[PDB]
RNA sequence: CCCGCAGAAGAAGCACCGGCUAACUCCGGCCAGCAGCCCGGUAAUACGGAGGGUGCAAGCGUUAAUCGGAAUUACUGGGCGUAAAGCGCACGCAGGCGGUUUGUUAAGUCAGAUGUGAAAUCCCCGGGCUCAACCUGGGAACUGCAUCUGAUACUGGCAAG
RNA sequence: AUGUUUUUUUUUUUGAUUUGGUGAGAGG
DNA sequence: CCCTGTCTGGCGTCCTCTCACCCCTA
DNA sequence: TAGGCGGTAGCGTGCGCCAGACAGGG
């Protein structure tokens, strides 16, 4: 729930570069963040560290 | 004049979300987003180059809510300013007045603002505008007038607003429900999934 | 990271004694987005083989282009046997002004913006290979200035 | 032009979906029909109807006509052994082109200026009609012509080699 | 000596290593 | 201010194995 | 399908040492 405990607007995506709106589930055209749900299609490791 | 049917489907037949729909609901659950529409929609083969190309152009149209005529014009008037065409057509396409209200979230659909536009209730630096086309030039503030800032559709726009991502080339207020569009954006600023170079290969021909 | 488009599939027939046999041959070019580009001219009996031969001769026998940012340096003529083509380097935002067999392999390429028309024939597999040639005769500043003994400014 | 009234109210069609060419299925016998080029003889994505789609939209199609694509008369920008294309062979007037050096001229050429090249149209920056079309201020351009003043590498003229 | 003398049936493509705690039992 | 009592903070072996249990009531 | 003694009070009660600060008595 955004934005609770439990994020990810704040913390991250749960999934490895799968964003939660569902728009990107890439890494060759990485970098570009999500624009629905706003989560930088990144790495799942980085809820360990924000 | 103007596209008066099924949205979802537009957006199915494009493959992505086009944002026809407010977004209070997910379109995943209103519609078979991934599955085209009609009778023969799980069957997918590869297009060609010339129906890539009109794809995009279609997204892009759809997207904004213009008519093919109209759309030539904007590309022709990008391909006669300096600098890049694509980069040009997209600042005219969100230079458009109905446009502009949407990205203030006073409309929660682009076809929403451009109904609003429509009705007499947005006005740039004091005058009522009524052409959706209208385009905003920078520095110019437009806002609700006073008789429509009473709508509960506005306010429920601007919620649906704050909850989507805010734009940089504007500035807006919740309780005056009124911005400034500051500067016509940069390519940067938009989003990347739109093809600008396909549509201007299109209309090369 | 590399790119790669089948620019065109035909189908070619060998008679025999008992009739036509039928095979495939199958167009592709490859590159990574940069100077360095790839076609591939593969045949088989059935098509998808032949395209993957066509992928694995493009992925060999590469060829470097000297790209100036997005567009080329400078108008440049390539011909191979009937395809004769132009091709004219072109202002950022006009995109890949180009037909057809030519056009793929400009894209992969990684060239963005060109102005390029075809005389002559345009069999895919002759203009393809009439536009590598082309491209790969093009060469750069820097070049011509190790060429000549000069400064890259002198030559501007 | 502005204000007030009511009520989604009065307001969407045309073409196409074999490939080129975006869009596919079912039902009806080389007939009936289609067709721009390249289907139909009983499982037609090509005829007709339906459903579904695609593209345009107060328009949409067809026809006619022009340029384009056509580098398919090729100045830019094509060719001629076999694809169309070398006169059967020569001489030779007109015409076209013309080794090398110096001098001179300044016709061609180039540079600058002046005069003109109507306004409107096109293009650039602006302004005004709510926007646009439209109107409109200023510029640029009108690639030219004529003159005057220079430059003299090249081409030409004249004179000597 | 002779053959333009019965015209006819098949183009392109979807997934490989996975999972927690407090307490009573119990081997040195 | 100089003791002298009280108070409340710290701490109290290692490794392994087994088992149950992990809201019901309004 | 939805929240933190359960009650018109009282539950706690079987470690022990050391130590250092906070304060009581004089």
């Amino acid at each position: 729930e955004r934005d609770g405990l439990f994020c990810a607007r704040i913390f991250g995506p749960v999934k490895d570069y799968e964003c939660l709106c569902g728009k990107y589930k890439r890494l060759k055209h990485r970098g570009v963040i999500c624009e629905k749900c706003g989560v930088e299609v990144t790495q799942t490791k980085v809820r360990r560290e924000r | 004049a103007r596209y008066l049917g099924p949205k979802l489907k537009l957006s199915r037949r494009e493959g992505t979300d086009l944002f026809l729909k407010s977004g209070v609901r997910a379109i995943d659950t209103k519609c078979k987003i991934e599955q085209a529409p009609g009778q023969h929609g799980a069957r997918k083969p590869r297009l060609s180059d010339y129906g890539v190309q009109l794809r995009e152009k279609q997204k892009v149209r759809r997207i904004y809510g213009v008519l093919e005529r109209q759309f030539r014009n904007y590309y022709k008037e990008a391909a006669r300013l300096k600098g890049n065409t694509g980069e040009n057509l997209l600042a005219l396409l969100e230079g458009r007045l109905d446009n502009v209200v949407y990205r203030m979230g006073f409309g929660a659909t682009r076809a929403e603002a451009r109904q609003l536009v429509s009705h007499k209730a947005i006005m740039v630096n004091g005058r009522v505008v009524n052409i959706a086309s209208y385009q905003v030039s920078p520095n110019d503030v437009v806002s609700i007038r006073e008789k429509a800032k009473k709508q509960s559709r506005v306010k429920a726009a601007l919620e649906l607003a704050e909850q989507r991502e805010k734009p940089t080339w504007l500035e807006v207020d919740a309780g005056k429900m009124e911005g400034t569009f500051k500067r016509k954006p940069e390519r940067s600023d938009l989003s990347a999934d739109i093809n600008e170079h396909l549509i201007v290969e299109l209309y090369s021909k | 990271e590399l790119q790669e488009k089948l620019i065109a599939v035909n189908r070619v027939s060998k008679t025999v004694k008992g009739g036509r046999i039928f095979s495939f041959t199958a167009l592709t070019v490859v590159g990574d987005g940069n100077g360095r580009v790839g076609f591939g001219y593969g045949k088989a009996r059935e098509v998808p083989a032949a395209i993957q031969k066509a992928m694995e001769k493009a992925r060999r026998n590469m060829i470097n282009v000297a790209l100036n940012n997005g567009t080329l340096q400078h108008p440049v003529k390539g011909v191979h046997t009937g395809s004769r083509v132009f091709m004219q380097p072109a202002s950022e935002g006009t995109g890949i002004i180009a037909g057809g067999a030519m056009r793929a392999v400009l894209e992969v390429a990684g060239v963005h913006n060109v102005l390029a028309k075809a005389y002559g024939s345009t069999n895919p597999i002759n203009v393809v290979r009439a536009t590598i040639d082309g491209l790969e005769n093009m060469n750069s500043p820097e070049m011509v200035a190790a060429k000549r003994g000069k400064s890259v400014e002198e030559i501007l």
